[PDB]
């Protein structure tokens, strides 16, 4: 019963090129099978959509992975975009062997697919933060494609208003893909956050939006932030954490700054409401700029108690704090505001995001957390503690508990040992000393009598280095021994970057080379056929965020601190031949009111890159068809298919 | 805060004295019968400015004791008809030359008369 | 020293803003602007090999032991008295007492009257203001400097130049005229600025805002109708017309991605090879009888046309063997534009809701739908005598239908058919309007007409003819055809699967349907600089455009959609506020004595 | 050398009745006495319940703020001559919210609160000299 696999990513980006992955299992070792793949979409008489391609592989190289090409002016042509209900391409493999070998129905075996037209990565980088209505506005964007290399395409950039209209459309053809522009508020608009888009013009939902607010203000001088003491208030009856913070104010030189200090404590609700204190103002004078402002536990119950609100209605209300430093004898004084700060009955937050779901019986489970003190870093040393509670239908359902002490990076891995034919696993994560942060969740074992699972393992369990070379082991569960060969291929960013066989031995130790390629995480999909039936088990792995591959190193002549109206020499350095979009930001500009967003920085770099990752849920499926969608995979074997996406963000 | 108040022919001098537990600017008032007191003169908690009555230019000086914070008020060449109840009195918000009558807690004062 | 100083003027926001490449050194040298400030310096790599990464910022650090901050505020009224206090910073180890002293500037008033120096002492590490109070009466912006020029024992001096700019008389005003807009009540007119308030001169900006304000049958039953031709001449007709329709179905409805994609491929063959089985049963004339020895049934003919040349948008069949084919209808044709069958066909059950009292009606309805079906296959070039005879033959067969079709007391069937027919072919206005109007009346109440199999046929021929006459009537008609088609096992007949098949399809294409939604208007008027235009597409977000029209506008809003337009115009008018405070007062009194250097 | 008293008063009944900060600044030279306006505080009966001074600029933090014109004063010294006339400023910042200050001014004894302008018309010149 041979059977053609044909493996694709469940989405198709039109105009970059896609891999499509295509093998053979259970040949007689004795035959070559040729045929073709290519995009037709059925509504429009099955014309093309792409240059067709072949694979013609034989039985001793039975994997192949395939470099389709779609180019967007195909697709024009077959109509895709006159469609009138949902972007649904199919990918079909053409092949006279089906027809004349296995006796199937048609000589052609393909998938559903949802195309769309996100291209392309589109950065935009913006003048200043923030604007006061008559500055000219300068922005750039970055066009770049898949691959993260210069594009030379058509976009149309896009500057929206704060109501929601646009005001600036240009159309422009980048030969150097960097697009410069300058653009100029109306003197009358009001404050608002506005917003520039720009898309690839052949494209149609490939836009990428920035936003720069326009706020009336003036730049300010100091800049002074509120540290409390410990981000989070402990409330559970009986004990209350004492509430102290530093209030620092430091001009945007760094110098300290000597003045006073006014406070006003309240409260805020879910929807952002604010309800003030009466005689707990509490103001100061500072002290080489800093000033230390507390609250005696007894002096909190009176305002209380006069507010008639409680304490143990202090659910979901956060501490309101505000400051006024008037900067004596200047005068000049700079508000702040302290609104992330919670009434909250634990210390540590529960990230069970990273334990798979769909246990697989007969091989150890592995409970992935990450605790981290709320609102703060990953904390290290938090000893947490689990009770697994084993769902045996035929016995008592059995009960483990298990500790260990956070690796240091806020993360913990410990393997709980499951059963076969075991119904369920219901268990509580508490993490902490004392007061512990519980979660507790259960998950459903797939169900029973069907074909031996799989069971991937990382040894390590710690996310590797780029250039590094994890390890990762297999074992099929259950009497399965019939196949003869491991079948894996690994994921990132949509496509399959790489597609290759293993054999079957007492131990499958499969070696990926993480490079650059696989970042900020790939997927890593493995199956294998019990005769005729396939089963899987997919791992998201992670890879750390590591160093520029272009090397852009800004840098200065030591630290002189130079004097206004001074020369100074910078120093840049790049790998390659590049074209560095240097941008000098005044950082007054953070202290002037505003949300403080982030700039263009890695955390949006990868996180753009990762955007076209298809496949969601860290992986693992009770039947092999689920876990090849949740991998973000189509896969057909002509008897079993992958339902198409409903739609492109699970 | 209490205010006690101890201490003639025409020409003479006198020396009045004013002793208030508190230290302050307390000032000085003077009532005559049948018609409303009028002020004298004043002085600060530092007694650096002091400001006299104009029928009183440069004939009435205040001063005052570091030690036992008082004030004493001399008053060479005295006019013959100023005779009148003298009351010292202060409040406790400084307000340096408020002429009309917003002094809170005011003194007992003394008699003195003046003969021709 | 006045001039030694270096006076401070450049204190832009942001100044490293350009782009240059790399060659693994380059020296540049940026001369700091004359702020003090952290500057948060960062750069983009963007290269041809490999790429973008951000660099980590550089925190650049300018700073001035003794220098002077001066902080204008952003709105200075004239006739408004001013507060500026440049805030003298003296972070050196030194007791100096340095001079505060704007410069002698044209078009203000110094409180001193010029360069008059206010000596002041400056403790070393703290701050000493020099309160300055001048009333702006220039015209449009005025640029003061700030001196601070210290003592001969440490003589270290600051001076800072900031352009301070004055804002026009009275306040700012706002109005906006709120409308509407549609494809009647086209052009508006939008009555010119007349209000007494205006000031003579004055900016007068305005912008328009103009906004869009915009507002399936189981793909599982249908697709098992999908069977390998069989049977004889008459047989092979029944598994090949839902064949059709449902390959047809689900090409326009765009439910193959639900079905496996070698389904599509394996459909795409039984047509194929259907096309061949039905073939050779053509005679000589093209009659495609039920058999080659049985005599020819001009129904069948017409039915076989109709799903053969629909298919034939997909086989590769030959036009000039279909051509033919419609030629044996017409010569069947007779006198008043009938046709009559020369012999029935063997099972009268394919024949859906076509038995009964009448017959000719029906046969002239169905085969001119078929027959124009027919005329899309035919070849552009050649055959120009044979297409003519053909209209004249449908117009012939036309006039009998119309004539009865006014008539009346027909069947239902026969009403629903001859509805379409004569809307399909376009039928004389007056024949249209009277047989549309027989319909609704002979119509029935999503009750509409299990279903049998005469009422679900009509229903489908009915259901298309409202489509080509869809308003709350189609809409509420395939709510029947739907619900009645969903049933399992559902559209028994051939008839009526092939047809209901075809309205199901037609109408899903008129509901999902979207057009472009188009509103550009036109915005012109006859201002004092001449006459101005300006227009705002919208045919997919919405749009806000600078015009520069300072008299009555004209719109000549077009386009089949509606939205929003309002226009706003600014100006300045005469202020009325009270300079005295309302809620919160400060009375001040300062008594003493004050010695001065120089007195007026 | 030199007297101040500073008066602050509020209507009421507006809704944001609240505390309020003196934003007092003085002439060239002038800083109030810490004795003076430490004896302000300490008293049991306070009005100027926190004060900051340093140089010219003083801050006068008010309590309470009275419907009347019930206020406070303090002295001040000079040690720099004052090298030019002018007016100098006030501001009563409403603690809850200081963007509702309210701007004032005041002169040496015998001048006033503003500069000598014939503006009085379209055209507009001062006469300071
Ligand atoms: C491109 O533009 C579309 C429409 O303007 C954006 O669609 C929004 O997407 C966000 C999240 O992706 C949703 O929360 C909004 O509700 C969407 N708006 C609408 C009107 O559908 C899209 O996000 C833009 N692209 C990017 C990358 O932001
Ligand atoms: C500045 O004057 C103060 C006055 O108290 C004095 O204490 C200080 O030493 C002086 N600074 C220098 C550098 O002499
Ligand atoms: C938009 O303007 C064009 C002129 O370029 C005109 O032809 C079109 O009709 C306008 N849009 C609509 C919806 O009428
Ligand atoms: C407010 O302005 C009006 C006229 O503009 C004036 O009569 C009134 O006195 C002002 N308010 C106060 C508190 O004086």
């Amino acid at each position: 019963k041979p059977r053609l696999l044909l493996f694709s990513p469940s989405v198709v980006h039109l105009g970059v090129p896609l891999s499509v992955g295509v093998q053979l299992q259970d040949v007689p070792r004795g035959q070559v099978v040729k045929g073709s793949v290519f995009l037709r979409n059925p509504s429009r008489n099955n014309v093309p959509c792409s240059p067709k391609v072949d694979f013609t592989l034989s039985s001793e190289r039975d994997f192949a992975l395939l470099s389709l090409q779609v180019p967007l002016k195909d697709a024009k042509s077959c109509g895709l975009h006159q469609l009138l209900r949902g972007p649904e391409v199919q990918l079909v493999a053409h092949s006279p062997w089906l027809k004349d070998s296995l006796s199937r129905t048609t000589n052609i075996q393909g998938i559903n697919l949802l195309f769309s037209s996100r291209r392309g990565h589109l950065f935009l980088q913006t003048d200043q933060p923030i604007y006061n209505p008559g500055q000219r506005v300068r922005y750039r964007v970055f066009a770049l494609d898949q691959k993260m290399r210069p594009s030379t395409d058509t976009i149309t950039v896009m500057v929206e208003n704060s109501h929601g209209l646009r005001v600036r459309k240009k159309e422009v053809y980048m030969p150097s893909s960097i697009f410069q522009d300058d653009f100029v508020i109306p003197d009358i608009s009001e404050p608002g956050t506005w917003k520039i888009s720009a898309r690839f013009s052949d494209g149609l939902e490939s836009n990428s939006s920035t936003q720069f607010e326009v706020k009336k203000y003036v730049l300010p001088n100091f800049e002074v932030k509120i540290t409390p003491g410990k981000p989070y208030i402990l409330t559970v009856p009986g004990h209350l954490d004492e509430m102290q913070l530093d209030i620092q104010a430091r001009y945007i030189y760094g110098k300290p700054v000597q003045g006073v200090a006014y406070v006003r404590f309240g409260l805020l609700d879910e929807d952002g409401k604010k309800t003030f204190f009466r005689g707990l103002e509490s103001q100061t004078k500072l002290v080489n700029g800093q000033s230390h402002i507390s609250l005696s536990k007894a002096e909190f119950q009176d305002a209380l108690e006069k507010l008639n609100m409680g304490i143990t209605d202090l659910q979901g209300l956060r501490l309101y704090v505000a400051a006024a430093i008037i900067e004596s004898p200047g005068g000049e004084m700079e508000e702040a505001e302290l609104t992330s700060w919670y009434f909250v009955s634990s210390p540590f937050s529960l990230d069970l995001s990273k334990t798979k779901r769909h246990l697989v019986p007969g091989a150890p489970f592995l409970l992935q957390a990450l605790v981290r003190e709320m609102s703060g870093s990953p904390a290290s040393g938090i000893p947490v503690k689990v009770s697994a509670t084993v769902s045996s239908p035929g016995s008592v359902p059995e009960v483990q508990d298990i500790q260990q002490n956070t690796d240091g990076s806020g993360q913990v891995s410990i393997p709980i040992i499951i059963p076969q034919t075991i119904s369920e696993l219901q268990l509580s994560v508490s993490a902490g000393s004392p007061h512990p942060a519980i979660a507790r969740l259960t998950v459903a074992a797939p169900p029973s009598g069907g074909p031996g699972f799989l069971s991937i393992e990382r040894p390590d369990s710690r996310p590797p280095r780029v250039g590094d070379t994890l390890n990762l082991n297999l074992r099929a569960v259950g009497s399965g021994a019939t196949f003869s060969h491991y079948y894996y291929m690994i994921l990132s960013r949509g496509q399959i970057v790489f597609m290759n066989r293993e054999p079957k031995r007492t131990l499958t130790s499969v070696s990926v080379f993480v490079d650059h390629h696989l970042a900020p995480s790939f997927y890593f999909v493995a199956f294998y056929y019990h005769g005729d039936h396939p089963v899987a088990n997919s791992l998201r792995v992670d890879v750390q965020a590591g160093a520029c591959e272009g090397k852009l190193e800004l840098s200065v002549d030591g630290a002189k601190q130079y004097r206004n109206g001074e020369s100074v020499k910078l120093h840049l350095e790049t790998d390659s031949l590049a074209l560095v979009a240097l941008g000098a930001l005044d950082t007054a500009l953070y202290a002037a009111g505003s949300k403080s967003h982030k700039p263009l920085n890695m955390g949006k770099v990868f996180e753009a890159m990762n955007s076209y990752d298809l496949g969601c849920g860290p992986g693992g499926g009770d039947s092999a068809l689920q876990v090849f969608q949740a991998a973000g995979l189509a896969f057909s074997d002509g008897d079993q298919w992958t339902l198409s996406r409903k739609r492109l963000s699970c | 805060v209490q205010l006690v108040e101890s201490g003639v022919q025409a020409g003479g001098s006198l020396r009045l004295s004013c002793v208030a537990s508190e230290r302050t600017y307390m000032a000085w008032f003077r009532q005559a019968p049948g018609k409303e007191r009028e002020f004298v003169a004043a002085i600060t908690s530092s007694g650096m400015m002091t400001e006299y009555a104009p029928s009183v230019k440069g004939r009435f000086t205040i001063s005052r004791d570091n030690a036992k914070n008082t004030v004493y008020l001399q008053m060479n060449s005295l006019k013959p008809e100023d005779t009148a109840v003298y009351y010292c009195a202060a409040d406790l918000r400084q307000r340096f030359g408020e002429r009309v009558t917003e002094y809170d807690y005011w003194g007992q004062g003394t008699q003195v008369t003046v003969s021709s | 020293d006045e001039d030694d100083i270096p006076v401070r003027s450049f204190f832009p926001e942001n100044w490293l803003w350009r782009v240059e490449t790399v060659d693994r050194f380059q020296i540049l040298t940026l001369w700091l602007p004359d702020s003090l400030t952290t500057w948060e310096i960062h750069g983009l790599s963007l290269s041809k090999t490999k790429g973008l990464c951000v660099a980590t910022p550089v925190q650049l650090r300018v700073f001035r032991e003794f220098h002077l901050h001066l902080r204008l505020p952003m709105s200075v009224r004239r006739f408004e008295q001013l507060e500026l206090r440049p805030v003298l910073y003296n972070y050196l180890d030194k007791n100096l007492t340095v001079s505060v002293h704007v410069s002698p500037v044209e078009g203000l008033c110094l409180a001193g009257g010029g360069g008059l120096a206010q000596q002041v002492l400056v403790p070393a590490g703290s701050a000493r203001p020099v309160a300055f109070s001048v009333v702006p009466t220039a015209a449009a912006a005025v640029s003061l400097k700030v001196v601070a020029r210290g003592s001969f024992e440490f003589p270290v001096g600051d001076a800072v130049s900031k352009v301070l700019q004055i804002e026009k008389e009275g306040a700012i005003h706002r109005e906006e005229l709120v409308y509407e807009l549609n494809p009647r009540g086209r052009t508006l007119e939008i009555p010119g600025n007349s209000d007494p308030n205006m000031i003579p001169d004055g900016d007068f900006n305005s912008y328009v805002r103009v906004t869009a304000s915009d507002p399936a049958l189981s793909p599982g039953g249908v697709a098992s109708l999908l069977r390998l031709p069989r049977g004889c001449g008459e047989q092979t007709m029944i598994y090949l017309a839902p064949t059709l329709a449902a390959s047809r179905y689900l090409d326009k409805t765009e439910q193959w991605s639900t079905l496996p994609p070698e389904t599509k491929d394996h459909a795409v063959d039984l047509i194929q090879k259907g096309y061949m089985r039905i073939q050779q049963f053509r005679k000589a004339d093209g009659s495609y009888a039920a058999w080659l020895s049985r005599d020819s049934s001009t129904w069948l003919t017409a039915f076989v046309l109709k799903v053969l040349s629909l298919a034939q948008e997909q086989v590769g069949g030959s036009p000039e063997k279909l051509q033919e084919t419609s030629n044996w209808l017409l010569s069947q044709q007779q006198a008043d534009g009938s046709f009559q069958d020369p012999c029935p066909v063997l099972d009268r059950s394919m024949q859906g809701g076509l038995v009964g009292n009448d017959e000719t009606v029906a046969l002239t309805a169905f085969v001119t739908i078929a027959l124009h079906h027919g005329l899309a296959v035919f070849q552009d070039e050649g055959a120009e005598p044979l297409k003519q005879r053909v209209e004249a033959s449908i117009s012939k067969a036309n006039s009998f239908l119309g004539e009865k079709a006014s008539a009346g007391l027909l069947g239902a069937h026969a009403a629903a058919i001859t509805a379409y027919a004569l809307s399909l072919t376009k039928a004389p206005v007056d024949l249209l309007g009277v047989a549309h109007n027989n319909l609704m009346a002979m119509a029935q109440e999503n009750l509409y007409w299990q279903a049998p199999a005469l009422w679900i046929e009509t229903t489908a021929y009915a259901l298309l003819h409202l489509l080509l006459h869809k308003a709350e009537m189609a809409d509420q008609a395939s709510a029947w055809l739907t619900r009645q088609g969903s049933f399992q096992g559902g559209f028994r007949s051939t008839q009526d699967t092939v047809i209901a098949l075809d309205a199901l399809s037609a109408y899903w294409i008129a509901s999902h349907t979207t057009e472009e939604r188009g509103l550009n208007v036109t915005l012109s008027s006859t201002g004092r600089n001449g006459f101005k235009s300006h227009a705002l597409q919208l045919n997919n977000l919405e749009e806000e455009l600078q015009f520069s029209l300072g008299s009555k506008i004209n719109v000549k809003v077009g386009g089949n959609s509606k939205g929003t337009l309002k226009v706003l115009r600014t100006y300045n008018v005469l202020d009325m506020k009270n300079t005295t405070c309302q809620d919160l007062q400060i009375e001040v009194t300062v008594k003493g004595h004050v010695e001065y250097t120089m007195e007026a | 050398r030199v007297h101040y008293t500073v008066c602050i008063w509020r209507n009421g009944k507006v809704g944001l009745s609240g505390m309020a900060i003196a934003d007092v600044t003085l002439l060239s030279g002038f800083h109030a006495l810490r004795a003076d306006l430490e004896k302000l505080t300490s008293l049991s009966d306070r009005y100027v319940s926190h004060f900051e001074t340093e140089g010219p600029h003083v801050l006068l933090y008010f309590d309470s703020v009275p419907t009347s014109r019930e206020c406070v004063g303090f002295e001040a010294v000079q040690e720099v001559p004052v090298g030019l006339v002018q007016p100098a400023s006030a501001t009563l910042y409403d603690y809850y919210n200081p963007e509702r200050r309210c701007s004032v001014f005041y002169g040496a004894p015998s001048k006033s609160r503003l500069l000598a302008t014939l503006c009085s018309a379209e055209v507009c010149q001062c006469a300071e000299g």
